[PDB]
């Protein structure tokens, strides 16, 4: 029986992401900002 | 939420064993209140709304709702012990509690439970060998010895002032229950000794009737009520016109067909009645209903009919009279007619008719009648009579006697101590620990009697050290060391052997649990 | 099985243990422990930037080499003693149970039961079928008094109380039909047109069953087992004839009884013509059928017969 | 507590105190009903039913008390009531007094076993004294009259008590035989809500609760015959499912006329039997049927002058046969004239909506019927209970060949014997004997307290008058002076008192040995 | 169903919220079980081989200690049976300071061995009398097992060899360095004619490197800074002033009254002139550093920095008195120049930093002096707290040894010898107290059993071998530690010595707690607030 242990404070509310998806999301956000501030 | 199981609680280690030992000790301390003739009675309240006032060890334990698995196992082993021999329901529980309490001293000394179980089994084998060696035979043809044994066995219940008649009642019941059929099989069932409970009267009016006692009445007042030597017959089929399960229809187109059918029904009823009254009977006992035409025919033929009876009552009547139940009236023959009757009087016991079949030739089934006050007293008397009958049956099945009280326990303890000096290794301390654990019964008896154990215990221990000193017990009434040969207290060997075996098995089963898993919802 | 875990790996391990227990029966936890240790060891290799295909190939090669190496450490069973080897194997298998100490008698009883339940194939290799011995459970004394019953044991009681409980050299007659009264089907109705025939029909409805019972007991049978229901008329007939009758019997128990006593389960009384008869060549011959009471309950025991054991 | 947190368990001292308090409460509650000078209680149920009774059993059953000891006491009282007759309040009184006397010595530091042994010895001594003091009598008409008067004096006043005594004595003498025990279930108790209660008389016969149904029937017959039967006279169908199939209207009419021929044969047979028995217009014929009668058969019987009664009880089949002397036949096979009964006056009575049937003027009846009249329902119930108690007392006095004087001289004699017997007993049983002797003297204390006199002075005077004399000096309820009990007309019973003492001893032994009231059951709070 | 009422007498007037336990089963046995459950918790942490324990209180703190006193203090027990043992342990720690787990184990063993006596039939009076007789016998035989005394108390090569046994039991592994540091700190502060104070040792926790980087300091340290620019001071003349370094005013509320312009122009001039004159008169006596204990001013600080006067400001109401007692100076409540007899002569006063923390070191070149300060180096606060607790325990042990120079053989031979002597004396004691004496003798075997359980060997074989050795003739033979095989080893040759008065007081307090728990009959509680 692997009982889950509490590590970070309020772990049942925060969210952790890897890295490649975060970089892709940042690139998409930068592209959207550049397209909005283009006209 | 991402977990393996849901609402599951797993607990392992020494905590489970500690909790089990604590629960067993609590159960033993609760059940130790009713022990010895100087004990007191309790009162339980069932959720139905009744009152349970008794002193048996199994009737009190069965009315207690618990939640610990150890308590459930104790209740189960107590119920099995009560259903096996019948007597000795508190001693086994006390011995198991003491054996589980004295086992925690070794569990805290980094001792493996396998060696403990091996020592327990080796001690059980030696105890069984000692009990078989100290076995004393007894004759079954002596009625005084059996009466004294029954009186010493029932001297603890509330019938200590009326055992002068209950002993003879139990002896007669045991003598009438024993029946030998075909072959070399001698069975002793207890489903033929029906015990009736009627409130009212004095306790001295109870006796054993040579027959049965059915709580019924005649169907018509014109029938007879006092017959000298009647011919009681039995039936099974109904005496009325019924339908058919084959889906039949009677399509008629004329006018007199209804009258023809109504006349044919009465003709068939009269033919069945004539087939019943073929060998000239007297008393007809059926399990179904009887129509008015059959009743009128039996009244014209001076025959008594009784309806609405039970299967067990019919079997008891057939066993007492000496006949057999017949289903078809056309196959009554001659040997199926019961001629073992001698008295058929219908009296009234408190505005209630009762059938009495007394005075028989050779009856094999009797009905014990009890007259007391309310219902709790009658239930207690019935339980005491059942326990006495079970003790008498166990004694008759094995003609062996051992000194009760506390002499046999001290003798077994001394025999185990004198033999433990030859052993060596880690199997010596548990042996000597369980050898002295058998003194929990005499210590409790002394505590319940005069409450002076610190002297009587060592006085009995210093006395059993001699040679011919294996039948010295402790009197529960006064509180002095007396001989069991002159007191008259005896107990069977099979009951003690079953108690010891059950206690050892329970200790072994409880000394091998170290995990509790709950929360799987079965399926 | 009684854990109920919502994890895929847990369910996989549970079904693997179930398959191992169904195919063999012993070693249900060791395989799971070995699989868990192998997974833990492979996780460290996966975390070390190693492709799982190479690890799987290495595991397969190691397993093949181990399987090929097991044959080098084999011991012929016939070269030893046989009985002692079987006793030692049974004591080892029963060493991690509740009867580990008292393994000198249980092992011998198991060996005797296996030697008794021995079936031969089609003139080739001897077979040892299991799950056929009736293992009854009843509370009573200790576990050392549980002896071996040479024969069969049924978990049912007698029908009527008037029937004897001890018949020496009886005839076992296995039946596969209920002993009740005659009843027409759904498509066959009864339309009574004359009042002089309803009584005759009602009498014949029982006369047919009476004649059937008389023809069944015409061969001199004593033990009759019925898997269905038995009416009161059949019980009275069996009581008057002096024979035992057991109702509500299982199919597997009846098959085992017919195989041990050599009888044949007959689902009907018809033959190669148009007359319901009964022969005496298909009657199982037993010996002593005594009913014993085991702690407030009775059960019919059947000893050895003449066909098998 | 450790295994079941939701379980209430008491020890020994707490349970003993609870039992003693319950006994004291039940004794103080049921203490104003002993003697004829007691008070009347009024009980109102949940539906609004007023009940004015004076019996101890009914008062204890209708008191709304939830307790195990109270339930046991109520069960013992009901057993005593339905086994013997009168002896419910005195039972509880003696039980409470014995429990108080036992607790008085237990609280000081004693053992219950010695108290139980002393109580058993005192009970045996009292039984021996009662067996050696009982006097034999022949039980004539005056003795039964006096016994019934003494038993009914503690129920109503004077006129109603004497009327009920005379009625019970007459009914007992009418149902009296030469041998065999007195069989009950013969005196029908019918209640009518009309007139007053002073018009209570005994009717030598049977009073039915239903009359005729056809309006064209005779109401008063000077001479008729009694026919007791239970055959069915309605349109009975066959057991097997049948069906009629015609063609035209003529065939349907023929089938209708032919389907009603089974009852017509019985009607014709009854008509022929009546014509053979009577013949002229001088006698009558009454048909007593247990089942229903079709309107066609009723009209056919009324066309000839026959009064038939349908839907009767099963108990009336034996009472009519014992009173008139007919034959309760089931079929019409051997319809002989000797299987009929003889009557004298068959007349009905209308009371608004219901109907009655009175059968008077009989030759030698053996089962009479007591007529009860009352303006209210509670008064009728009280009169019925008093009549039942008087009948039970008369039966108990007849079945026994001895008589015991009432008042309280027997209790004083038993107490004196116990006081003279305690020094002859060894051990610590003297305290138990003294407690049992002091507990038996509670009957005169309650008898003198409800009258309006002193208790200690009255008991001292009674003891002084009994010790110097050798007669059964009872306790008077008029002036308080000690008088004779077996001389005026106060009597009681022997078996009733013996059973009461046995029940009291059994209850004391069961209470003094129980000291643990554990309650470990299921609460049933699921859902 | 049927419900039972209450007892008409005391149960009805008991009032809800409270409890009552008049019977011996629901009171004495309950307290015995509670004490056993409490003793079963801190049993694995007794000997040197025992593990530590991490307890977290309700203040969201961290306490990873090993002594039983801190565990009992940071537990919050809601049971009087265990509260009595906690109070006894606190009293033993306040008295001696090295005998809490031993007292707890002794009390638990005594209660466990008396529960069976009470169950078999021995009453409370006979058991209490037997326990008192056995305690008196043990206290009488205890002074007969000394055979070891301390020679000199100022020798550095002897003090470190005595406290090593007490240090190893608390800090296994690194004990020689701690013992040497404690011995040096006790020697540097040892006065004359006895009279050793426990407040003369100051502990400082500084997060630095490892444990070997720690050292001792002959003086005092403060985690503050310098108000002025003067740092390196050679011949420092400390002049401590209890009054704040500012201009003194009136206690009663009073303002200044000015009318003409001359006063308004000359007030600040005269104030500055008086301040400069006071500063010059203060520094004229030769003071090199001024240590104040209040609020400073800007003009005063400027005038002190102009004449090169170091200013040290600190407020703690205890550190100032400690520094005055160390340097041998008196506090002045006014801003007056001190006398020659009220000067604080030092050696070197500088301002440095260790482990990224500015601290003022007052190191003195004298071998004697007054008090000292032990500097601790580590990487975790729990380890520093454990080292400080070990240093305090060593100081308490040194104080006990100075108060009483009697030693007893440690390990487990003394308890075995005492149990053997009690068993031999109780054999000739008639009556019913022999059972109580034998039970009290069996309670002494709980220490070797616990030691063997913590080490990882068989306790029964170790006890049997110890009994055989004691019966042969040897008395100073205990249980070996640095051996996986359960054997024996001499305690006098190795050097396992513990205090005698401390063990005597521990046994006395354990017996007192045992008889106090046994004297409790019924329990009457109320409702929590
Ligand atoms: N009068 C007596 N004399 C000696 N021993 C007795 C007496 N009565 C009971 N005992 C002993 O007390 C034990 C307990 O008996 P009892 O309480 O009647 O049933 P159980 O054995 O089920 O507890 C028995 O083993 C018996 O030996
Ligand atoms: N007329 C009377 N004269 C003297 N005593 C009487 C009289 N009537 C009743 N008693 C006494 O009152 C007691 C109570 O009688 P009662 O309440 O009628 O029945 P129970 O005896 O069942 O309570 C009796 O024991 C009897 O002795
Ligand atoms: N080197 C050692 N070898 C064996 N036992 C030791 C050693 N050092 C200490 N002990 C044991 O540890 C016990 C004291 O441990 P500790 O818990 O630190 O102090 P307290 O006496 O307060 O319990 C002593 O009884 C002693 O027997
Ligand atoms: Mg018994
Ligand atoms: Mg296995
Ligand atoms: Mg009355
Ligand atoms: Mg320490």
């Amino acid at each position: 029986y692997g009982r889950p242990f509490l590590i970070i404070k309020d772990q049942d509310r925060k969210s952790r992401l890897m890295g490649l998806e975060a970089l892709k999301s940042h690139i998409m956000a930068a592209k959207a900002v550049a397209n909005t501030m283009r006209t | 939420v991402l977990v393996l199981s849901q609402n599951t609680k797993r607990e392992s280690g020494r905590k489970v064993q500690s909790g089990n030992i604590n629960a067993a000790k609590t159960i033993a301390d609760i059940i130790r209140t009713c022990l010895g003739p100087k004990s007191m009675m309790k009162m339980l309240l069932d959720p139905m709304g009744g009152i349970v006032m008794t002193n048996d060890g199994n009737a009190i334990l069965r009315e207690i709702q618990v939640q610990h698995p150890a308590a459930k196992s104790m209740i189960e082993i107590s119920r099995t012990q009560d259903e096996e021999v019948g007597d000795g329901t508190t001693s086994v529980i006390i011995l198991a509690g003491e054996m589980l309490s004295v086992a925690e001293h070794f569990l805290e000394q980094q001792m493996h439970p396998t060696v403990v179980i091996s020592a327990y089994r080796k001690a059980l084998d030696d105890m069984i060998s000692t009990l078989k060696k100290i076995s004393i035979p007894v004759d079954i043809s002596d009625s005084d010895m059996m009466l004294n044994i029954i009186n010493s066995s029932i001297t603890t219940k509330a019938i200590s002032r009326w055992s002068s008649l209950a002993c003879n009642i139990a002896l007669d019941a045991v003598k009438m229950v024993q029946f030998e059929e075909n072959g070399r099989k001698e069975i002793d069932i207890k489903k033929y000794a029906r015990v009736e409970k009627i409130p009212g009267g004095i306790i001295e009016d109870s006796c054993v009737l040579r027959g049965v006692m059915i709580n019924k009445d005649v169907t018509h007042p014109r029938m007879r009520r006092y017959i000298k030597n009647p011919r009681i017959v039995l039936l099974d089929s109904s005496l009325e016109y019924k339908k058919g399960e084959s889906q039949t229809d009677i399509e008629i187109t004329r006018e007199e067909d209804f009258t023809r059918i109504l006349q044919m029904e009465e003709e068939y009823i009269q033919q069945l009645c004539e087939d019943i009254i073929q060998l000239k009977p007297d008393v007809v006992i059926t399990e179904k209903g009887i129509s008015d035409l059959a009743q009128h025919y039996l009244m014209r033929a001076n025959i008594t009919a009784i309806r609405r009876v039970r299967k067990t009552d019919n079997n008891r009547i057939a066993r007492a009279c000496g006949a057999r139940i017949v289903s078809r009236p056309e196959e009554l023959r001659e040997d199926d007619v019961g001629t073992g009757a001698g008295l058929l009087e219908i009296k009234k016991i408190g505005d209630e008719y009762f059938t009495f079949i007394t005075d028989c030739k050779d009856p094999k089934a009797c009905t014990i009648l009890l007259r007391g006050a309310s219902k709790e007293i009658l239930s207690e008397v019935e339980r005491n009579l059942q326990d006495a009958m079970q003790v008498c049956r166990n004694v008759l099945l094995d003609p062996q006697l051992v000194p009760g009280g506390g002499a046999s326990e001290m003798a077994v303890a001394h025999a185990l101590t004198e033999k433990s000096k030859a052993m060596t290794g880690v199997e010596q301390w548990p042996y000597r620990a369980v050898a002295q654990a058998l003194e929990v019964i005499p210590r409790t008896l002394i505590q319940n009697c005069g409450a002076s154990t610190i002297r009587l215990l060592t006085s009995l221990r210093a006395k059993h050290t001699q040679e011919n000193c294996e039948t010295w017990g402790v009197n529960g009434e006064t509180g002095t060391l007396v001989d069991m040969k002159e007191l008259g207290i005896w107990e069977p060997l099979a009951v003690k052997l079953q108690t010891y075996k059950t206690a050892v098995e329970t200790a072994v089963l409880l000394l091998r649990i170290d995990d509790i898993v709950s929360g799987h919802k079965k399926k | 099985k009684l854990l109920e875990v919502e994890h895929p790996a847990a369910k996989v391990l549970c079904e693997l243990a179930d398959l191992q227990d169904k195919e063999v029966g012993d070693g249900t936890t060791s395989v799971v422990i070995i699989a868990a240790e192998l997974l833990k060891n492979a996780d460290e290799l996966v975390k070390q930037k190693i492709h799982p295909t190479s690890v799987i190939s290495g595991y397969r090669l190691a397993c093949k080499e181990a399987v090929r190496y097991i044959n080098e450490n084999l011991i012929v069973n016939t070269d030893e003693l046989g009985r002692d080897c079987l006793i030692n194997a049974a004591k080892t298998s029963m060493s991690s149970k509740i009867i580990g100490i008292n393994g000198d008698f249980f092992a011998n009883m198991v060996v005797d039961a296996v030697l008794a339940i021995k079936y031969t194939d089609i003139r080739g290799q001897p077979r040892y079928p299991v799950n056929s011995v009736n293992i009854l459970k009843a509370h009573g004394r200790s576990q050392m008094e549980s002896m071996l019953i040479s024969g069969y044991a049924l978990n049912c009681v007698v029908g009527s109380q008037g029937m004897p409980k001890r018949i020496v050299n009886a005839k076992i007659a296995c039946l596969d039909f209920s002993l009740q009264k005659t009843k027409m089907k759904l498509g066959v109705q009864v339309v009574i047109t004359d009042p002089e025939k309803l009584d005759q029909i009602r009498q014949r409805e029982s006369d047919i069953t009476k004649e059937r019972i008389q023809k069944i007991l015409a061969t001199g049978a004593n033990v009759i087992l019925t898997t269905g229901g038995i009416d009161d008329m059949c019980l009275k007939y069996f009581v008057e004839a002096g024979a035992m009758a057991v109702r509500r019997v299982l199919k597997r128990d009846l098959k085992r009884i017919a195989k041990a006593s050599g009888a044949t389960i007959l689902s009907t009384l018809a033959n190669l013509e148009g007359e319901e008869t009964f022969e005496a060549a298909m009657l199982g011959q037993a010996e002593e059928v005594v009913q014993e009471r085991i702690c407030d309950d009775e059960l019919i025991l059947i000893k050895n017969t003449k066909a098998r054991t | 507590k450790t295994l079941n947190p939701k379980a209430e368990v008491a020890r020994a001292q707490a349970a003993l105190a609870v039992n003693i308090s319950a006994a004291r409460g039940l004794q103080d509650v049921l203490r104003t009903n002993l003697g004829p000078k007691g008070t009347m209680k009024m009980l109102v149920s949940g539906a609004g039913d007023i009940k004015l009774t004076k019996d101890g059993n009914v008062l204890l059953h209708e008191m709304q008390i939830q307790h195990p000891t109270a339930s046991l006491i109520a069960k013992v009282a009901t057993a005593q009531d339905d086994i013997t007759g009168d002896g419910t309040t005195s039972n509880v009184l003696i039980i409470g007094e014995l429990l108080k006397q036992a607790d008085l010595y237990i609280s000081e530091g004693l053992h219950p076993r010695i108290i139980t042994e002393g109580f058993e010895a005192a009970k045996e001594k009292a039984l021996q004294f009662l067996e050696e003091v009982k006097v034999s009598r022949e039980m004539d008409r005056e003795t039964l009259i006096d016994v019934a008067r003494t038993s009914l004096r503690t129920k109503v006043h004077a006129e109603l008590a004497d009327v009920l005594t005379e009625a019970v004595v007459d009914s007992i003498l009418a149902i009296k035989k030469q041998d065999e025990p007195i069989d009950l279930f013969m005196i029908e108790i019918m209640e009518m809500k009309h007139k007053s209660e002073t018009d209570t008389s005994l009717i030598r016969g049977l009073v039915l609760d239903h009359g005729a149904r056809h309006p064209d029937m005779k109401k008063r017959v000077e001479d008729a015959y009694i026919l007791t039967c239970n055959v069915s006279l309605e349109y009975e169908k066959t057991e097997v499912n049948s069906g009629f199939f015609y063609k035209s209207a003529e065939e349907r009419e023929k089938l209708v006329k032919a389907e009603r021929k089974f009852i017509e044969d019985r009607v014709k047979k009854i008509i022929e039997l009546k014509r053979k028995v009577c013949g002229d217009s001088d006698k009558g014929f009454v048909v007593i049927n247990q089942k229903g009668i079709d309107p066609f058969s009723l009209d056919a019987l009324s066309k000839e002058g026959i009064v038939a009664l349908r839907r009767a009880k099963r108990r009336n089949m034996e009472r009519l046969t014992l009173a008139c002397g007919g034959v309760a036949l089931n079929s019409f096979d051997d319809l002989s004239p000797d299987c009929l009964g003889h009557a004298g006056l068959v007349y009905e009575y209308t009371l608004g909506e219901e109907k009655f049937t009175f059968i008077e003027k009989c030759n030698n009846p053996r089962s009479v019927t007591l007529l009860i009249k009352g303006p209210n329902k509670h008064t009728l119930t009280q009169i019925k209970d008093a009549v039942r108690d008087g009948l039970r007392a008369v039966k108990n006095a007849i079945d026994d060949g001895c008589v015991v004087p009432g008042a309280g001289a027997v209790e004083v004699a038993m107490a004196e014997a116990l006081i003279k017997h305690k020094p002859s007993v060894k051990g610590r049983a003297q305290l138990g004997v003294q407690a049992f002797a002091d507990a038996l003297l509670i009957i005169p204390k309650v008898l003198a307290q409800n009258s309006g006199f002193d208790l200690q002075e009255t008991l001292v005077k009674i003891q002084a008058e009994h010790s110097e004399s050798g007669q059964l000096v009872g306790v008077d309820l008029n002036t308080g002076e000690p008088m004779v009990a077996a001389e005026v007309g106060v009597w009681d019973n022997y078996c009733v008192k013996k059973q009461l003492l046995h029940s009291c001893t059994v209850i004391a032994t069961n209470i003094l040995l129980v000291d643990e009231i554990m309650r470990a059951g299921m609460s049933s709070l699921k859902g | 169903a049927l419900h039972v009422p209450k007892a008409p007498g005391f149960a009805q007037m008991l009032k809800e919220g409270a409890k009552h336990f008049s019977g011996l089963e629901e009171a004495v046995y309950r307290n015995i079980q509670a004490c056993k459950e409490l003793a079963q918790t801190t049993r694995t942490a007794y000997g040197p081989n025992g593990m530590n324990k991490m307890v977290i209180n309700h203040l969201e703190k961290l306490f990873v200690t090993n002594d039983a006193a801190t565990i009992l203090r940071e537990l919050e027990v809601q049971h009087p049976a265990a509260k009595m043992i906690v109070m006894a342990s606190h009293m033993q720690e306040q008295e001696v300071g090295d005998g809490t787990n031993f007292v707890l184990v002794f009390a638990g063993a005594l209660l466990e061995l008396a529960e069976e006596l009470l169950r078999i039939g021995l009453s409370v009076s006979e058991v209490i009398e037997g326990y008192e007789i056995a305690c008196r016998k043990a206290h009488e035989i205890l002074p007969n097992l000394v055979c070891c005394s301390a020679k000199n108390l100022r020798d550095i090569d002897e003090v470190s060899s005595l406290l090593r046994t007490s240090i190893m039991s608390k800090q296994y592994g690194n004990e020689v360095f701690l013992a040497k540091l404690i011995a040096q700190a006790c020697v540097s502060i040892f006065p004359d004619s006895g009279h050793f104070n426990v407040d003369n040792i100051r502990v400082c926790k500084i997060l630095g490197s490892g444990i070997s980087s720690s050292s001792v300091l002959h003086g005092m340290v403060f985690k503050k800074e310098t108000e002025g620019d003067v740092t390196s001071v050679k011949d420092a003349k400390i002049a401590v002033y209890s009054c704040p370094f500012d201009g003194m005013i009136t206690e009663t509320k009073g303002t200044v009254l000015i009318k003409t312009a001359e006063e308004l122009m000359n007030f600040s001039k005269g104030e500055e002139n008086l301040m400069d004159a006071q500063v010059k008169a203060i520094a004229d006596t030769g003071a090199n550093v001024v240590v104040t204990g209040g609020k400073v001013a800007d003009m005063a600080l400027h005038y002190a920095n102009k004449y090169n006067i170091m200013l040290v400001r600190l407020n703690s109401k205890w550190d100032l008195r400690r520094l005055c007692k160390t340097v041998g100076a008196t506090a002045l409540p006014r801003l007056t120049p001190p006398v020659l007899e009220e000067m604080g002569h030092c050696d070197s006063v500088y301002l440095s930093e260790v482990g990224d923390t500015q601290v003022v070191v007052f190191k003195h070149e004298k071998e004697d002096g007054a008090i000292s300060t032990i500097v601790l180096r580590g990487s975790t606060d729990n380890l520093m707290d454990d080292i400080e607790r070990a240093v305090d325990d060593g100081v308490n042990t040194f104080k006990v040894l100075t108060r009483d120079k009697r030693l007893v053989p440690g390990g487990g031979a003394t308890e075995i010898e005492l149990a053997k002597q009690i068993t031999s004396y109780g054999e000739t004691c008639p009556g019913l107290e022999q059972y109580a004496i034998k039970k009290f003798a069996e309670a002494f075997e709980a220490i070797p059993r616990a030691l063997a359980e913590n080490s990882g060997v068989k306790a029964n074989e170790v006890i049997s071998k110890l009994y055989a050795v004691h019966q042969e003739g040897n008395k100073n033979v205990g249980l070996d530690i640095e051996a996986e095989v359960p054997a024996v080893k001499d305690m006098l040759e190795a050097g396992i010595l513990d205090t005698y008065l401390g063990k005597y007081w521990a046994i006395k307090l354990a017996t007192n707690a045992a008889v106090t728990v046994l004297r409790v009959d019924q329990i009457i509680m109320a409702k929590p607030a």
